[PDB]
């Protein structure tokens, strides 16, 4: 019983660590934000 | 109008669909841009 009360305690916890503001999921924004700039300097080297 | 077709406003030869557009273009500004260095707006070198 106890140990069920600790993981559905700690389920809960991660809900709450997820939808507050610091998010930690930098480490997929970091590969679309790379591309999105790779994208927008190829562009832009075309004025050159 | 609604074509793709080949206009030379002023000189500015191109190919292109020519739609209506709501830019709201101050009385001296005569061409326009986007982003990535593409007049996509001019006005008319007659009637405006």
């Amino acid at each position: 019983k106890l140990i069920a009360n600790q993981f559905n305690s700690a389920i809960g916890k991660i809900q709450d660590s997820l939808s507050s503001t610091p998010s930690a999921l930098g480490k997929l924004q970091d590969v679309v934000n790379h591309n999105a700039q790779a994208l927008n300097t190829l562009v832009k080297q075309l004025s050159s | 109008k609604n074509k793709c077709v080949n206009f030379n406003f002023n000189g500015l030869k191109g190919t292109g669909v020519l739609t209506e557009s709501n830019k709201k273009f101050l009385p001296f500004q005569q061409f326009g841009r986007d982003i990535a260095d593409t007049t996509d707006a001019v006005r008319d070198p007659q009637t405006l």
